């Protein structure tokens, strides 16, 4: 006696609720990650949440997860990470798309940790957030692979950043007289400009603001190495005049700072050798305690900086006259107990390694919904 | 933007509260451990008179010997000056002939300059009356004002005071 399965019965599926979960069929995964990540423009995403890409990745990822299907995991995430990569070698000059690869990147993550399943990353988790987490497979060597291009990325966004403000540091900070009473370019005014733009963009992107403060701080050190270095190389511009320019240009950069809540970001700090050499060429020269005053303030330069600067130095009125040779003398005496960097320059090329923090968010994976503008119509919620 | 830019010194003995000034009045900051300051520093404000737009730019100095700049001749080109002493050290106001007397030698003739008594939250300390202080002011043809940058009493006044004053003038 037999049953070829017949009202032909057949495995109906249950009728639920928007889980939060996104399906699609394998076939269809180029078109998938080539909407939604290599011919996906930041600005197409303007007036939703961000990092909607990496929400709606996790998203995918969960259903995976969920019809225990690791090869669909594995080729998803590979696959993912592929694409990011080619795009960034493809715009690896442009500033925005590094900065939303970034953010997503790192919002990815964020998703991989805070739905991982391990409850030492999941402390803030709702209710309803701990049902949205991963079911079957433990991703940990991926989260590991997401960080290490999370890194790639962000040392691409600094590049990027650097080589936009290069040609300006000099020319604004130290070929532009802007104040009265001292007596290609570019003015400081265009460097602050340009640095509201970077910033502008990361936070409308929603770039963890831990990143957004590192990359000032980075950049912050840049301008301090980059003015410090051409002044370490130039009489004409160690006098008291520029001394004061040059503070008052340093002091303009830090209310920037400031006006942005960026002034907790160690920006400010990275600036002291470039505040000090400022100092050092508006104080007398001539005296023992000169000399003395000279070496507890200048604490963040090098003793063969010191001396460059005062071996430079040049007055602008006749009325004043160049250090002399015991003078600085007397420096290197009273310098004597110092360990300094065999090398005159700073490195102005010196990356501080990041810190990526983890921030997960209170977003609910079953109350996000695709907007029709990503063409991703052939995604099936669950 | 702006359609005045007003330079303003602040100078007097270290330790009377130049640099406390300028932050409780650019960003209403006050700090019990001040460093010294350190040849010529900088901060700015805008503020309104007369319905325009005024940015103060002000050059707060080292009153310590050994941290001043090597020259004076920065006061040029300043519209205010704030004349600073401690009203709880009989001192630092002795020495504001002198720091008076330097800055005519290096200022403009139309400088409109403001004798200010800061620390007045130091009542009880206090070593300069009042009244001996605005004497001085009068005959030497210098606003007055106390101030403290620690509680913030009339330091918001003193500035937008001297602003007001030079907007009359050069306007
Ligand atoms: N009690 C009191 N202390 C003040 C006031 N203004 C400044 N100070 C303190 O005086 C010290 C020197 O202040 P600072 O602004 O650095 O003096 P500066 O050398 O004139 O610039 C610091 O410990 C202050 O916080 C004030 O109005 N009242
Ligand atoms: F800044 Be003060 F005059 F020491
Ligand atoms: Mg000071």
């Amino acid at each position: 006696l037999y049953f070829q399965g017949a009202m032909q019965v057949t495995v109906q599926r249950k009728e639920k609720d928007f889980q939060g979960m996104l399906e699609y069929h394998k076939e269809d995964e180029a078109l998938l990650i080539r909407n939604l990540v290599t011919d996906l423009k930041p600005q197409m995403l303007s007036g939703t949440v961000p990092c909607l890409p990496a929400y709606i990745l996790y998203m995918c990822i969960r259903h995976a997860d969920y019809t225990n299907d690791d090869l669909k995991v594995h080729s998803l995430l590979t696959s993912t990470i592929n694409g990011i990569k080619k795009v960034l070698k493809k715009h690896n000059d442009d500033f925005e798309m590094t900065s939303f690869w970034l953010s997503n990147t790192c919002r990815l993550l964020h998703c991989l940790k805070q739905y991982s399943g391990d409850e030492g990353f999941m402390t803030q988790n709702t209710a309803k957030q701990n049902e949205h987490c991963l079911k079957n497979f433990d991703l940990t060597e991926y989260r590991q692979v997401l960080s290490d291009l999370s890194i790639q990325i962000y040392q691409q966004l600094i590049k990027i950043a650097e080589g936009v403000l290069q040609p300006m540091i000099v020319s604004a900070m130290l070929e532009n007289e802007s104040i009265q009473g001292l007596s290609n370019s570019y003015c400081l005014e265009a460097i602050i400009r340009q640095m509201n733009a970077f910033h502008t963009v990361m936070c409308d992107q929603g770039l963890d603001p831990e990143i957004i403060l590192q990359v000032f701080k980075q950049l912050f050190y840049m301008i301090n190495a980059v003015t410090l270095n051409n002044l370490l190389l130039r009489k004409d511009v160690c006098s008291w005049s520029t001394g004061m320019q040059l503070r008052y240009n340093i002091s303009q950069l830090e209310e920037w700072l400031r006006g942005r809540n960026l002034h907790q970001s160690g920006a400010v700090q990275t600036m002291e050798p470039l505040i000090q050499a400022a100092q050092l060429l508006q104080l007398k020269k001539k005296t023992q305690e000169d000399a003395e005053a000279i070496c507890s303030l200048c604490t963040s330069l090098s003793t063969q900086q010191i001396v460059k600067i005062l071996n430079l130095y040049t007055p602008l009125n006749e009325f004043e006259e160049r250090v002399t040779v015991a003078f600085i003398r007397t420096i290197q005496a009273q310098l004597q107990e110092r360990n300094d960097p065999q090398q005159l320059l700073l490195d102005a090329k010196h990356m501080f390694p990041v810190l990526f923090p983890f921030n997960p968010s209170s977003l609910t994976m079953d109350s996000i919904h695709i907007p029709a503008c990503l063409n991703l119509e052939f995604l099936n919620e669950v | 933007e702006y359609d005045y830019l007003f330079k303003v010194v602040l100078i007097g003995d270290s330790g009377v509260g130049k640099s406390n000034l300028l932050s409780r009045f650019t960003r209403n900051e006050f700090n019990l451990e001040s460093k010294s300051t350190i040849g010529v520093e900088f901060a700015t404000r805008s503020i309104q008179v007369d319905g325009k737009t005024i940015k103060a730019q002000i050059w707060d100095t080292a009153g310590q010997e050994r941290y001043r700049a090597i020259t004076s001749a920065y006061y040029r080109g300043a519209v205010g000056a704030l004349l600073v002493y401690d009203i709880a050290k009989h001192l630092t106001y002795e020495n504001v002939e002198r720091w008076l007397k330097e800055l005519r030698d290096h200022a403009d003739s139309n400088i409109v300059i403001m004798l200010v008594g800061n620390k007045s939250d130091l009542r009880h300390l206090r070593a300069v009356p009042t009244d001996e202080a605005r004497a001085f002011a009068e005959k030497n043809g210098l606003s007055f004002i106390e101030t403290s940058a620690l509680d913030s009493t009339n330091v918001e006044a003193a500035f937008q005071t001297i602003l007001t004053e030079i907007y009359r003038i050069v306007s």
